[PDB]
């Protein structure tokens, strides 16, 4: 995407305070809880019956870690998201069959997690910066769909 | 939120569809797959090529459901109860997709009903498809 | 539909909001204007600068309306009747915008309710904002 | 927008048969009927009370001609929609205050009108090419919003 020097720095500064694995398990768990239909891809993960089951599920957490680790690596390439996520875009389309709408949902849940995690530090301008980033990544992941 | 006029417009247009309902359902799916490729992610098990018997079969089921909905326009939630269950707990199609298929069904109706597809009928059918979509996604969460 | 549990969750979170409802309303708008600049098209008559009296006053009205809805969760259509007319016949805000304000309200609560914004509460609030939006947009056509 | 030879060909061939004045009046008229809230931008157009009033309104027809006329010019520059529509984008944001979601609604109604007018000739593949074009145009007009 195109971020002002100021937004890139706001994004980077907050990301340095993030426990990637913790936040990853949390965003993925919340996605499954808030938009239950996204559970359709995780039937092999076991028990997803209640919110507590989802949040405590080891496989959800493991998946959360993987997804957010990729996201994190992505932050080093804000100037080339499309190029960075090309291969993952194709995999998500051709083999995983994930409706890209799910990327948009995860991005909005990630924003809510960051807000919850950081409180007042997650100011309106910082939010705006992150919103462009989550939209950019969702766009990059959906790019190769056909 | 369907007025008496909306109900009348819908039964009239759907009446003219008649026996062609299934052909139109298949055509709307095909329009959808081509126009909005992300919808294909829900049908990895289908042959989506033009003329596909699977698309045809599916189109017929969709269309019949719509016929059932028109027949019970004042009691849609009960008539479509098993379908709402099915979509919410098994298929789990993202709600956004219902508007894509609704649009493709309108385009299909437009392409086949020159005389019937007046501005007023177009407005009523869009209202109708939105109502069916609302019922189908009512039990998602 | 809001379950009994959703209703309990919503009442709990909003009760915690208490006296800050107005301040949270103003912050949710500010988040909206910044994150989603296209929503500004509805406020060309406002000074949208940070802490403007107009934004603060509007934030207060929006919060009061939500309190009203929480208070009458079992009869929202009745409770928000006047507001649904206002939006449907005068303001005529495109329905997509309701989703953007809901998201921003969700973010504001998350940022302010560290103890109370659990996964379950988050789900219930999201449904609640979705229901309020549905009510406000019900009379559009 | 990136269109395949076949899609470009499809779009151009059909456009050659379009009466912009008439199709324009129709698309604008139907937008105001189907999505009545769009009427908020046309308070000075007169009577828009019933479908018949809208469709027969001379200011609607006039405006519809104007809009589709500018749309047509964009068909000549499919390779640079953002640059083609920059000035109008800025106008629609800064002076007219039009929510860009309306561009999306008009795009879809336009598709409905082409289908209505052309019948069977407006095949699934032709529709798909038009959908890409309308999305592109909406994007282009939304581009300079701030
Ligand atoms: C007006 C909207 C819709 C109606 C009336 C409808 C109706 C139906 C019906 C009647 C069935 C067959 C159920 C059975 O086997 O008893 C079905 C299945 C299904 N629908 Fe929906 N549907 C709608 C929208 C959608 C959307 C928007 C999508 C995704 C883009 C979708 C995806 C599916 C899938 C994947 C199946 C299972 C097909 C199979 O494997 O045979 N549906 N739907
Ligand atoms: C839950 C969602 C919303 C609620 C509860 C809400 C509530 C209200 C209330 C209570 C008023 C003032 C009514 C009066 O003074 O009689 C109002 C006015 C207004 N609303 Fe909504 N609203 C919501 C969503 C939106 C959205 C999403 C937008 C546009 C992005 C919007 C745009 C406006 C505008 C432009 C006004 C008039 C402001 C003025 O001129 O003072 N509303 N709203």
């Amino acid at each position: 995407v195109h971020l002002t020097p100021e937004e890139k720095s706001a994004v980077t500064a907050l990301w340095g305070k993030v426990n990637v694995d913790e936040v990853g398990g949390e965003a993925l768990g919340r996605l499954l809880v808030v938009y239950p239909w996204t559970q359709r891809f995780f039937e092999s993960f076991g028990d997803l019956s209640t919110p507590d089951a989802v949040m405590g599920n080891p496989k959800v957490k493991a998946h959360g870690k993987k997804v957010l680790g990729a996201f994190s690596d992505g932050l080093a390439h804000l100037d080339n998201l499309k190029g960075t996520f090309a291969t993952l875009s194709e995999l998500h389309c051709d083999k995983l069959h994930v409706d890209p709408e799910n990327f948009r949902l995860l991005g909005n849940v990630l924003v809510c997690v960051l807000a919850h995690h950081f409180g007042k530090e997650f100011t309106p301008p910082v939010q705006a910066a992150y919103q462009k980033v989550v939209a950019g990544v969702a766009n990059a992941l959906a790019h190769k769909y056909h | 939120v369907l007025s008496p006029a909306d109900k009348t417009n819908v039964k009239a247009a759907w009446g003219k569809v008649g026996a062609h309902a299934g052909e139109y359902g298949a055509e709307a799916l095909e329009r959808m797959f081509l126009s909005f490729p992300t919808t294909k992610t829900y049908f990895p098990h289908f042959d989506l090529s033009h003329g596909s018997a699977q698309v045809k079969g599916h189109g017929k089921k969709v269309a019949d459901a719509l016929t059932n909905a028109v027949a019970h326009v004042d009691d849609m939630p009960n008539a479509l109860s098993a379908l709402s269950d099915l979509h919410a707990h098994k298929l789990r199609v993202d709600p956004v997709n219902f508007k894509l298929l609704s649009h493709c069904l309108l385009v299909t109706l437009a392409a086949h009903l020159p005389a019937e597809f007046t501005p007023a009928v177009h407005a009523s059918l869009d209202k109708f498809l939105a109502s069916v979509s609302t019922v189908l996604t009512s039990k998602y969460r």
